This record gives structure tokens, C-alpha cells and sequence, in this order.
């Protein structure tokens, strides 16, 4: 009832702003900023925050994403070398 | 800081992976390293160990290339490795 | 006919030739419907024709 | 700004319009004259009604949490 | 400019939510024509109780949710 | 998505795809023709097979696309849902007619019919005879018969082309030897002179353009 | 021209005439693309350039939820004197006994 | 809406015409799939951040479906792409 | 995170890379000329096929690597915005023009036009070709039309 | 012509005669594509160009909830 | 959505007078039935889409 | 019981080639699968059947049989295609 | 937070606040009944978030493995 | 110069006039990059070098 | 097994606290051996099959 609206004529996409974030596989700068923060820290604030459910839900994103990025680079290098060997034999 | 050792292992494997691109072509050209001789499970294990033996920077600090398009970089390194393989 | 006409895709495959006089369209339309095997309807806004 | 288990609690709190204050009032009156049987008879009713109100509210919110947790478990 | 305006406005808004603006006032009203208290009469064979204005009005308004208006005979 | 079994069918098809392309498509002809041309010019390593097969695959894609698009559009159509096995199976069958009708133009009738005779259930006496009307027999032989007849006929037609391509170079190779003998230089190997002549002739003839065009013209119609 | 956008909007608390006045005081009104609907009701249709359409739809939907705290249902007191009977529950005393009527 | 049914007079389809190139036919697919997936991921996220959606059985039952449909879609696009490039590789190395 | 389809596109591209190089790059020419000259000198296996292919490969990179790097620099560009599948298609196509131009430079216009017809004209009920004025189509031959013609 | 659309709609609080009037005041009403139904009841049929059909179906179905 | 509507009606009637035993007796039943329905639906949805994922994993 | 009907006579067809034997086996399985899935879906939403122990004891079996059957057809199809691929690669 | 860097309130705040208020008088039924439903809604939110993050990462891991 | 940075900050207990004095006694205050806001209120804008 | 049948041992709280430890140790021992042997043969597979 309240505040209802609908766009009738055209499928103009509005749930997201369409942006260059479509055209990349990893936000490498966002990785490099997060990896900075969890590695510049040496004897400042405190260790062992295994336990607070709000920061522990932020660590899950980083711990996953850096593992995926490293896994991807391992394949790309094999592909590249394999392409060079394929051409040089043939 | 609790996760620092975990990240320090991942920095290591990212550096080794980018070193393989430059070391493996040499193993392709030389007559005592090519896969007519050294093949199977030893091959990768040895190439990786050598690449880590010669990487120039401390292995425990973040790799500098995280901000760059990966393909142009990998091709660049493979071309350099082919040139070194010829000269050796 | 003074109405827009919509022809179903399957009907659009058929072909016709000759010299025609559109003097009374509703009477021509029903006769050709019977000869060609078409079916048609009229909602008040547009004429629809199907096989 | 609130979820749907608050909509379910609030259906009781707006359902029993005034009881929440009526109890305190009854206690304020009885405390002044404990030996009065009309006050005692009134308070027994209000306090019992309040006891049931709270039990039914809490068991209903428990059941809806058990349905939700089971659906979320299947997101795997 | 847009980003500064937006954030400044939203935070000034949030810093006021705790402020309360409603208030209560007290009216003192003498009755010119009748006794305020509940009246009771003792008779040879009867007891009679009559509620006062306060009693009747309270008994009427008790529990009301809506605002009042139009009494008739930000 | 949809019927779970339709999904299985789609994935099976996409798994067998390269063997179909390699055995029931014009790729078979183009692959052979280009290699035979290389042998006729007498080159052992130029161009690479990896170049020749790439070209052959691209050229085949043009010829085959319209059939894949038509069959896709035919199945991505919500028109109906089906009451019975016979209705569904005849609806499926009517979708492959475009491919069946492509194979029919190029396989050979007698070999096709022999293979169809081969599939029928055996009998203890020799099989009971039949003759069947064209709407099955001409219009609709089964694909498990058409497919190998196609492969074989294509191979044959490819060898035929290669034969014609060889003839002018054979002429060159003979003439050049006879002229060297007329000059008495009997000991010199003529390969050293015949090879460049062959190359000159092929570039002046522009053989690649002609081959690439005419091969497509055999299947497409262009105006 | 092809970029025109169209939308239908249906307020609850803010009449169309309430919104037009806001546009005018704001200096945002545009007589080439006016709102079309019933000044009395709260449902309207709007079509035009993107920025205009988006601004209109956003402003309207915020106005609607802002005015939602307005309380409009109110109770009243009516006083009525009886002329022919006693208001209260009525006691009679029989020779030895009170008896009472609603 | 729920109190309305809306058809199409007859479904003629201009996009059934093949007329575009084999590569324009590729760019359409890529662009449409990329937009569809980004929109779906965003929607799923919102349905969880918002507290009245993540706590009502009626809404949770729907979100479960959205998540599964997303999973299946991406897994199938990946599979078919791999099968495709694998065919090219099989033929050209032969 | 990124986008899961752009990830698929990256991994797919890197598997096809050697066939693209082998069929749509100057490597095609360099690797041929050397081997021909070697046969003409009449002494096979001097230089080795390893030497020849290695050099040809290295030289091809000077020509082609700038074009790929320019394309990635075009895509890593944070200021764009889109609204529809069409507006995205156009921008992605525009990204490939750097390569398209190279293929157009080194290939025959008429063979390109022939394949451009052949992709469609099995569809067509007509003979007229003027129906699009050249200025669009002359710029935009498809890449699958350009490759074999190159 | 081949793009015509149509819909069928049922209104639980607003009669057809109630709605036509709104369309007139709006100036949206269009005598070439009138609504077709019983002025007394609340069910009708409509067809026309797609932006018109979509506008009608949305306005009527929202206003049915407002009242 | 009939069994979804019935439970919200029952809840309003109950909330109106939480101590009426006839209302309590009705609500117990409605809530129990709804509780079984939701679980059954969710579990079968899961089974149906785990089968699709296992098919794709078989050819993948 | 009430409003119930059965089809007595199936339509029939010739079967003369491996092609038709294949299309027939495919069509035979597709329909049985669609019918089973629909039946289960209905049994999950008739409230006389969702809440009765005797009817739930049946739905359990129907779900199991569906799972097993579709897993078998998937496995044997993939084994057949793998045998073809293996021989042609060899 | 008091901070924005240029370039409503969530369940995490509401739980911390209701716990803080409760701990002042652990035996008041209004406060207890207000806290049960906030702790429940926070438990549900914090499970559903993690389960869906896990699903998106397993999708990307499967893609990378499929192209190995 | 293109490394300049901006922020908006909102205090709940202290107020801008309270905080300027702190900067002054610290000897941190810099008339080139002053805090901009309402001294009576507790919200302000700041821009300057990162440190 | 024999501890579970002597009725004196199966019904005395002192003795049950022992049986619970004994069964937990047996379980961990067998899980350990069965894991390390699988890793051991997996190494041989990796070297020879590869
Ligand atoms: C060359 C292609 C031959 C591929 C062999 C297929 C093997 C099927 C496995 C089998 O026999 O069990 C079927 C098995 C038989 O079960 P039945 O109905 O109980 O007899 O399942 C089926 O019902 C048929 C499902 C077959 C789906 C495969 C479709 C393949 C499409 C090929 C590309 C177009
Ligand atoms: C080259 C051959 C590519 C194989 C294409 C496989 C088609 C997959 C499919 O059908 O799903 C379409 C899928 C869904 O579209 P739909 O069928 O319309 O629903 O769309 C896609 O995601 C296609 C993504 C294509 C990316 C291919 C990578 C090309 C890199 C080459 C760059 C060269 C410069
Ligand atoms: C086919 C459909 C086209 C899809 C293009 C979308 C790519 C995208 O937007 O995301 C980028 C995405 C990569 O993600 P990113 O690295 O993070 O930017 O996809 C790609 O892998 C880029 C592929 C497109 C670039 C084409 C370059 C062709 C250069 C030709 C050089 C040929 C010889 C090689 C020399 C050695
Ligand atoms: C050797 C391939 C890998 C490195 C990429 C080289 C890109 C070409 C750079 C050429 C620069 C030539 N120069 C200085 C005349 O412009």
C-alpha cells in the first residue's frame, strides 16, 4: 500500500548500479587492502579474537577470498607455460 | 596477530606460482632437464623448490603484484624465460 | 476494414495471387476464410486470423 | 526497527490492552489493606491472568524459532 | 559536495532521536457548585453511595487508546 | 532445467559433440583437402596441421550454424505439452528433419538402403520381403543408417578432388626433367628446380581463394 | 527521445495536490511533463526524462512514509439527560425486603 | 499483480531471425548472463540483510529457492562452456 | 569475489590462447618463411626447429603484446556506466576494435565480404545488398569473418 | 500491429463506472481502445498498445487496494 | 495460501483472550499442523535440487 | 470412488530401427518422471495427506524410489558415453 | 560508528543494547520477554549469513577446479 | 596534492569548542586546515593531509 | 564386552566412569590407524600411478 511504485515501460535495471565491477574477476585492490590490515598489525590492538561473532564474520570473507585468488594464479601460470610448450613443439 | 602465519603461507605460494612461469621454460630446453629424462611427480616438486631458492625478496611479505592484470604479466615472464632458455 | 489486422505466423506461410476488389470486406473475408482454411475473430479493436 | 518475532510478541502486548498496568494498580491497592477480601479476590484474578499471558507468549516465540532454524539449516 | 551534504544531514538527524518533545501540565480546577468527594447517606434502613465526578470520569476514560475531541452535550 | 531426463540428454549430446563433428560433418572433407594440397606442393611441415585444422573448423562452422540455430529455436518453444509416448516421440522426430534432410543430399541411396536392410530383426528363413512408400523410404530413412553412409561418401568425394589437384604439378615435374635432359645436365636432381615453379604456379593461380570459395559454394547458396 | 521513462505511483497519506505544491515551492515543477491524475485521490502517472522521473518517484515515496505518524481517529463524549426515568439501578423495599431492577 | 492476467496477442519473435553475426550472437549471451547473475546475487544479499525477510517462514521458504536456482544456473553455464572449448581442443590437437 | 561470468571468460580464454596465436597472428608468417629458407639451403635440421620456432615466437610478441595490454587497460576503467544489455554489448565490442583494425589492415576486403555474406544469406529471400549503407558494415566485419580471411 | 496486448482484470472494491471517470479526469481515456465490460460489475477486458495496457492494469490494481 | 491464513486468524482470536480454553485448544492444533507442513515442504525442495546437482557433477 | 477414469487402450506403433527404439525408450522415461514429480508435489500440499501417519509413510517411499531411479538412469548413461569416448580416443 | 570517510540501526546494535539494559535487573519479566526475541533473531541472522557466504565460495571453487 | 583526504565526524559527549582547546594545548592545531562546524554542536567536517 | 555383562560392573557408578574412558580410547586408536594407513597407500599411488 504505502510508498508503492512500479516502472512500466522499460526494464531499466535498478536493484544494482551497472558498473565496471561487472568486468573483473577479483577486486584485487580490495584484497590488497584487507591483506595489508591483517599483516601490518604487530603488537597493536590485541591478538586472539577467535571469539567475537561480529569480527569473526568479517574474517570469513577474507580467509576465503585470498585462498581463491592464490588458487587461480596457480592455474593461469600452468596454462601459460603449456601454451608456450605447445607452440614450440608444433 | 593471530592469522599472520596463515597469510604468510599464502604469500609464499603466490610467489612460487609466479616464479614457475619463469623457471619452467629453462627446464624445457636443456638436454638434461627435459621430460625425456625427468618426468612424473619429481618434476614439479623440483622446479618449485628451485624457484623458491632463487626468488629475490623476503618470502614472508605480501607480493607486490596483487594490483595488476594477470595475463599480460604471465606472458611477459614466459617470454623472458624463453629468452634465457635460448641463451643457456 | 478500418481495423488493424494480425496474422498468425503459421497462416503467414500461405501464398495468394490474382486481381482483387475490396468492395465489401466482411463478405470477402468470410468467403476466403472458407476457401483457404483460416479462422478469424474480432474483439472490437483488432481482427485476428489463424490457421 | 524489528523482525517478525517482535510482530508476534507485540500481537499479545496489543491484544491484552491494559493488563500490564492493571496488575500494578491492583498490587498498589492490596498492599495498602491486605486483610480486605474484595481486594484479595480481585488480585487473584489479575495475577493468574497475567501468568498465563506470559507463558503463552514465550512458548509461541519458541515454536516459531524452531521452524525458522530448521528452514535455514537447509540452505546448505 | 553531495557526499558531504548527505553525511552531515544524516548524522545531525540521528543526534536528535533521543530528544523528547512531549510534556505534561497540571490544571487546578475548583468546583463551584458541588462536593468533590463521593457522597454517602446513612438512613434508618438504607445506605446509599453516589460517585463523584472524578470517579465517573476516570471510570469512563480508563484504558482509552484514542485521543479525545469535540465534547458535546511535529 | 526442466525434465530431469531432458537435462541428461542435453549433457550426453554435448559430451559426444566432437566425435559427431569429426564423423558426420563437412569438416571431414575440408580437413582432407587441405592436407592433400600441402602434399601436392611437396611441403612436409608447412603450414602446421594446427593451422590447417583451425581454418577447416571455421569454414565448417558457417555451413553448420543455420541447422543448429533452427533446431534450437524449434525446441525452445512452449507451444505444447504432451499426452502420450507416441505424441512426444513424433514431436521429437519432427525436430531432426532438418539434419536428416542435410544428410540425405550427400549420402548415397543404395548404400543407405543396404544399411537399413541390415538393422531389421533376423529371421530363420531369409527375411520376408517388402517395398515401402517414399514418405518413409525416400523422405525418412533412419539416422543410424544415414550417418556411416555419409562418412564414407564424403571420404570418397575428397580423394576425388585431391586427384584433380595433383595433375598440373605432375605435368610440371615431367616437363622440367625433360628439359634438363635436353640440356645434358643429367646428374642434377630436378626437385631443386621443380619445387619453386610449383609455388609460383600456385600463387599466380591464387589456389587458396578458389578452394575456400568453391568448397563453400558446394553447400551454401550465395547471390 | 527513446530514453523516456514512465511510472505509476500510489501514495497513501499525501494527496496529489499536496505533492504539486511541494514541487512548485521547490522550483522543480515542469509544465511540459505534469503529473496526470486526480487531485483528490493519491494515485498518479508520470513520464519524462530519467532524472525528472527518478526524483519525482523518490520524493513521493519518502513523503508518504514521513506523514505516516499522523493519527486521525478520535473519540468523543456525549452527555444525555433522562427526562422520564431514574438513571441508576433501582431499588424498591417491600415490607421486609429490598428488590432491585436493572 | 494478483487480480490480473496479461497475455500477448500472438507471439511473433523478431529475435527468432538469425540475421546477426555469429559473434553478435555471442556478445548478447555474455552480456545478458553477466547482468542476470549480478542482479540475482544482489537480491539474495538484500533478502538476508533485511530483518523482516530473514525471520519469517514464508520469506525463508522463497529465499531457499532463490539460492538453489542460482547455484544450478551458474553450474550449468560453467559445464557447457568447458565442454565447448574441450571440443575445439580435441579436434585441433588431432 | 568479482563476477562469476567474467571468471569463466578468463579461464576459457586462457585455454584457447595457443590456437588463436597459431591461427590469427604474424607467427603464421614468421614460422613459415624460416622453414622455407632452411629447405632452400638444402640442409634440414640446421638450424633446429626449436631455434626457429623460438625466435618466431619471440618476435610475434613485440607486435601483439601491446594490443592485448591496451585492451586490458581499456577494460580496467572505473568511470563507465551502463543501463541495458545493448549498452553493455556496445562497450564490450568497442573494446576489441584495437585488434579488429589489425586484422582489417592485413587481409582482403572481398574475401572478408564473401564470408560476411555467407554467414547470413542462407537465410535470405532477396538479392539486394545495398540495403545497409556501407559505413557501418565496412567498419564492422565480424571477427569470425576476419580470422580465416586473414 | 503484431505487438498488441490484452488483459483481463477483476476489481474487489471499484466498479468499472468508478474507474472510467478517473481515466477521464486524468485525460488518459482513449476512445479508440475503450474498456469492455459491465459498468455495474468489476470485471473487464482490455487490449491495446503495450504501454497503455500496462498503465491501465497497474493503475486499476493499485487503486483497488487503496479503496 | 489457505493454511497460512488460518494460522494468523487463529492467533488474533487467541491474542484477544489468552485464557479461553476453547481458543487455546484450537490454536494448538493449527500451529502444530502448520509446523509439520513447513518442514515437509522444505525437505522435499532440498531433495529435488540435490538430484540436479548430482547429475551435473556426474558429467562435470 | 468419485470422478475417476482409466485409459483402457494404448495407442500403438511400429518399431523397426535402433533410432525408433531409442526415441521410444527416451519418451517412455520422460513422462513417468514428470508424472511422479507432480504426484509427490500434490501429496505434499493436500493437508489431509501431509498430516496423517499412514499417508506420510507412503510419501516417504515415493520420494525414495524417485531418487534411486533417476540416479540409475544418470549413471548408466554416463557409463555408455564414456565407453564410446574411450574407444574412439584409443 | 561516529565516522565516515569520503571517497538505521542493525540487529548487532539492538542486541548489545537490550543485553545491557537487562543486565541491570535480571529479574524483570518485561525485560526478559523483550530479550528472548532479540537474542533469537540475532541467532537466526548470524546463521543465515554465514551459510550463504559458504555457498558462494563453493561455487567459485568448483568453477576453478572444473577448468583445471 | 591529490592525496588530500576528507571526513565528517560526529561526537556524542564532547563538543567542538572542547576539542579545539585540546588541539591548541597539544600544539597540533593548524590554521590552514581548521575544523569546520558549529562550535555549540558536536558535528564537523575536516580535510587535509593523511596524518 | 565382558564389562558390559557383569551386572555388578554395569550398574555401579564407579565402574561406568571407567567403561566410558575405555570405549573412548578404543575408538580413537582404531580411527588413528585407519587414517594413517590410507595416507600411506595414497603416497604409493601418487608416485607409481603418476
Ligand atoms: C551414439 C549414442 C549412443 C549413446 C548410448 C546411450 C546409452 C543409454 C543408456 C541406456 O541404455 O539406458 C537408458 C535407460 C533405459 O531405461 P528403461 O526405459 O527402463 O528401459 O534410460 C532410458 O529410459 C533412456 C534414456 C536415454 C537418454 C540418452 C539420450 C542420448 C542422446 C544422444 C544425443 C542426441
Ligand atoms: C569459442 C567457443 C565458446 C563456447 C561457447 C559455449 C556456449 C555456452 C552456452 O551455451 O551457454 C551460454 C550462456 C547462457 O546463455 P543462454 O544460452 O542464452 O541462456 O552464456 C554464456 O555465459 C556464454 C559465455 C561465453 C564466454 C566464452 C569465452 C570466449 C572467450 C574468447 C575471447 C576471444 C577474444
Ligand atoms: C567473447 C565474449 C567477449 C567477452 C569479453 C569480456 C571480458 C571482460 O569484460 O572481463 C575481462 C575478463 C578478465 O578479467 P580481468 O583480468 O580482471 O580484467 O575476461 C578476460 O579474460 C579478458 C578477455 C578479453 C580481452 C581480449 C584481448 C584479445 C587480444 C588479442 C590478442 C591475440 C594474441 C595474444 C597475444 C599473446
Ligand atoms: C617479448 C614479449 C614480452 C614483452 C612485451 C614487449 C612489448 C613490446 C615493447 C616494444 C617496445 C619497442 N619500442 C621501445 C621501440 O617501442
Amino acid at each position: 500500500v504505502i510508498g508503492q511504485a512500479v516502472n512500466i515501460r522499460s526494464m531499466e535495471t535498478d536493484i544494482v548500479s551497472l558498473d565496471d565491477r561487472l568486468l573483473q574477476a577479483f577486486s584485487g585492490s580490495a584484497i590488497a587492502t584487507a591483506v595489508d590490515k591483517q599483516t601490518i598489525t604487530n603488537r597493536i590492538e590485541d591478538p586472539n579474537l577467535v571469539t567475537d561473532p561480529k569480527e569473526l564474520a568479517i574474517s570469513q570473507e577474507m580467509i576465503s577470498d585470498y585462498n581463491l585468488y592464490v588458487s587461480m594464479v596457480s592455474t593461469l601460470t600452468r596454462k601459460g607455460v603449456g601454451a608456450v610448450e605447445t607452440l614450440l613443439r608444433s | 596477530m593471530f592469522y599472520a602465519l596463515y597469510f604468510e603461507i599464502h604469500h609464499l605460494v603466490a610467489s612460487a606460482a609466479l616464479g614457475f612461469a619463469r623457471v619452467a621454460p629453462i627446464f624445457f630446453f636443456l638436454p638434461f632437464l627435459n621430460s625425456g629424462v625427468l618426468s612424473g611427480a619429481p618434476r614439479n616438486a623440483i622446479i618449485i623448490l628451485v624457484a623458491l631458492g632463487v626468488w629475490p625478496h623476503a618470502l614472508n611479505e605480501a607480493p607486490p603484484f596483487l594490483s595488476v592484470a594477470m595475463i599480460p604479466l604471465v606472458l611477459q615472464e614466459a617470454a623472458v624465460g624463453v629468452m634465457l632458455g635460448c641463451l643457456l | 476494414l478500418k481495423e488493424p489486422v494480425i496474422v498468425s505466423k503459421m497462416a503467414a506461410r500461405k501464398k495468394i495471387t490474382g486481381n482483387f476488389e475490396f468492395h465489401d470486406p466482411n463478405a470477402l473475408l468470410e468467403k476466403l476464410s472458407l476457401q483457404l482454411g483460416l479462422i478469424w475473430y474480432f474483439d472490437g479493436q483488432a481482427i485476428y486470423i489463424y490457421d | 526497527w524489528s523482525g517478525y518475532l517482535d510482530d508476534v510478541s507485540a500481537k499479545f502486548d496489543t491484544g491484552v490492552d491494559n493488563l500490564q498496568t492493571q496488575v500494578t494498580e491492583a498490587l498498589d491497592k492490596l498492599a495498602a489493606k491486605p486483610s480486605d477480601p474484595a481486594l484479595l479476590a480481585a488480585y487473584q484474578s489479575k495475577l493468574s491472568e497475567y501468568n498465563l499471558y506470559r507463558n503463552a507468549q514465550s512458548n509461541t516465540v519458541k515454536v516459531f524459532k524452531d521452524i525458522d532454524a530448521a528452514i535455514i539449516q537447509n540452505f546448505r | 559536495y553531495v557526499d558531504m551534504v548527505v553525511n552531515a544531514a544524516t548524522m545531525m538527524d540521528k543526534q536528535n532521536d533521543g530528544i523528547e518533545l512531549g510534556r505534561q501540565k497540571i490544571g487546578v480546577m475548583r468546583l463551584n457548585n458541588t462536593f468533590v468527594g463521593d457522597r454517602t447517606y446513612n438512613l434508618r434502613d438504607q445506605k446509599m453511595v453516589i460517585p463523584g465526578i472524578a470517579t465517573a470520569i476516570e471510570r469512563l476514560l480508563q484504558g482509552e487508546e484514542q485521543p479525545l475531541g469535540n465534547i458535546v452535550s511535529e | 532445467m526442466g525434465n530431469d531426463i531432458s537435462l541428461i540428454a542435453l549433457l550426453a549430446f554435448s559430451t559426444l559433440l566432437p566425435f559427431i563433428i569429426a564423423s558426420g560433418t563437412c569438416f571431414v572433407k575440408f580437413s582432407i583437402v587441405f592436407v592433400m594440397v600441402r602434399n601436392a606442393l611437396g611441403l612436409q611441415q608447412i603450414p602446421s596441421n594446427m593451422t590447417l585444422n583451425g581454418v577447416a573448423l571455421l569454414l565448417s562452422m558457417f555451413v553448420m550454424w543455420p541447422i543448429m540455430h533452427d533446431a534450437y529455436v524449434y525446441f525452445e518453444d512452449e507451444d505444447v505439452t504432451f499426452n502420450d509416448i507416441s505424441s512426444l516421440s513424433k514431436h521429437v522426430d519432427e525436430g531432426l528433419d532438418g539434419y536428416r534432410d542435410y544428410l540425405i543430399k550427400y549420402s548415397d541411396r543404395e548404400l543407405v538402403q543396404f544399411f537399413e536392410n541390415a538393422q531389421l530383426k533376423r529371421q530363420y528363413g531369409e527375411e520376408t520381403e517388402t517395398v515401402k512408400r517414399d514418405k518413409d523410404e525416400i523422405e525418412k530413412p533412419s539416422i543410424f543408417a544415414l550417418l556411416p553412409a555419409y562418412a564414407l561418401s564424403e571420404i570418397k568425394s575428397a580423394f576425388k578432388i585431391g586427384f584433380y589437384l595433383y595433375l598440373p604439378f605432375v605435368v610440371v615435374d615431367l616437363v622440367v626433367s625433360s628439359v634438363l635432359l635436353a640440356l645434358g645436365m643429367m646428374m642434377m636432381s630436378p626437385v631443386t628446380i621443380s619445387t619453386p615453379i610449383k609455388l609460383v604456379l600456385f600463387v599466380a593461380l591464387d589456389g587458396w581463394t578458389l578452394l575456400s570459395k568453391g568448397l563453400i559454394l558446394q553447400y551454401m547458396d550465395i547471390a | 527521445a527513446s530514453e523516456m521513462r514512465n511510472a505509476v505511483v500510489s501514495l497513501r497519506n499525501v494527496s496529489l495536490n499536496e505533492f504539486n505544491n511541494f514541487l512548485k515551492r521547490s522550483g522543480l515543477y515542469n509544465k511540459n511533463y505534469p503529473l496526470r491524475g486526480d487531485n483528490r485521490k493519491g494515485t498518479f502517472y508520470v513520464s519524462g526524462p530519467p532524472v525528472y522521473v527518478d526524483m519525482v518517484v523518490n520524493a513521493a515515496t519518502m513523503m508518504d512514509k514521513q506523514n505516516d505518524g499522523i493519527e486521525l481517529g478520535r473519540q468523543k463524549i456525549g452527555v444525555m439527560r433522562l427526562n422520564n426515568t431514574f438513571v441508576g439501578d433501582r431499588t424498591y423495599n417491600l415490607r421486609d425486603q429490598k428488590m432491585v431492577i436493572p
